[PDB]
């Protein structure tokens, strides 16, 4: 008795390991990565989280990627090292276990995941995904 | 800020050992011999 | 007179070395 | 919670083990000694005591050293063989472990200690301070 | 009328001059130290303020020295450089000075004193002693 889980909390790749893809949260209202990785990592790889904007030459297609400025919570001590976002996961994780993170703010319709500087070539084998749980329409 | 989660899907359970006392062995037998 | 009040300052390394009677059978 | 125990009886070096000091007693109304040793003794070592007089020239500098007379109390059965006083430690004296004592009569205004003969190769393994309690 | 103030406040070496000892802080619970020049200074005179730890070869003999790190005070504008707890001598004092600090926060079982880098040649020139407020 397995419901059709696809309508109603759907899931888009982020990261297949060679190349991002944006993809469109417009439509929900409600996101959140599942980080996955199919092979021991090397160090603590960092990714970056970009967000996109409707390119106004097709208003469908994205336009090029934009940072975003993380908020930091009521009771964050260590905090941004430049004001933009990022993400890192913890070396020493191993395979068949995910992990589950958000920005806790959207400023686009779109969101994108990158390989920071320095973690390209460990970060050759994790996978990213975002699921969405609305419909708002 | 991203407040990662992370659960592990299969496990393998701990493996321990159970060490028991071994035979008394005492320390000075009396009617012993070089 | 000076009276010489003195104190240790390393608390109590003991070690007693209790010792229970081994296993003594008769004296033939 | 340490308060700043420095002021209200502070000490000062008196034998460090090398030489003697002259440790200022004028300014506080009670103090005392404290032996500490670093290393183990050979036998029962002694100091002897000497009180010092403000000096004629400046009446800060204090004079020359002037031996101390000992006095005793409803007790002393074995005076020291003279007007004299002086402190002597034990054999056993150790390491980690402090015995400390004082003298009741203070003369003057100064206080020194000096190893009597014989004990001089051994007071290089002592240390002798004195702290003191008065405001004045 | 003094008392035997050994007992009750102890005192021993911290800094002769030349080299300096770790002081067991364990036994007491409120501890600072007393600062005493023996002639004129030529610089300012900074000291670096360490703590030991009991080493895991022996209980009662201290470990390595490690540094203090400070506490901001609140009440304060503090302008430390690194944090590292450290405590200074101001320029101009006279060997007739009663110059006492303590360190608000104990963090081990041993306190020692050092000479920082630049108070070197005036160092042999402070006398540096500490007192208890022992109990247990």
């Amino acid at each position: 008795m397995n419901f059709n889980v696809g309508v109603d909390f759907p899931s888009f790749i982020a990261w297949d390991g060679e190349e991002s893809f944006p993809v469109k949260v417009d439509g929900f209202n409600q996101f959140g990565f599942t980080f996955k990785t199919i092979a021991a990592l090397t160090a603590a790889t960092t990714f970056n989280i970009f967000y996109h904007e409707p390119s106004d030459a097709d208003p469908c297609v994205p336009g090029p990627a934009i940072r975003v400025p993380e908020v930091p919570f009521c009771d964050t001590v260590l905090l941004s090292e430049d004001g933009l976002a990022a993400v890192t996961l913890p070396e020493t994780v191993t395979p068949d276990s995910f992990c589950a993170g958000t920005v806790p703010c959207m400023n686009g319709q779109w969101i994108s995941i990158a390989p920071a500087t320095g973690s390209e070539t460990n970060a050759a084998n994790v996978q990213i995904t975002v699921t969405m749980k609305g419909a708002t329409r | 800020m991203v407040k990662l989660n992370c659960r592990p899907l299969c496990q393998a359970p701990t493996a321990s050992r159970l060490v028991s006392p071994p035979c008394f062995i005492c320390r000075g037998v009396a009617p012993s011999a070089p």
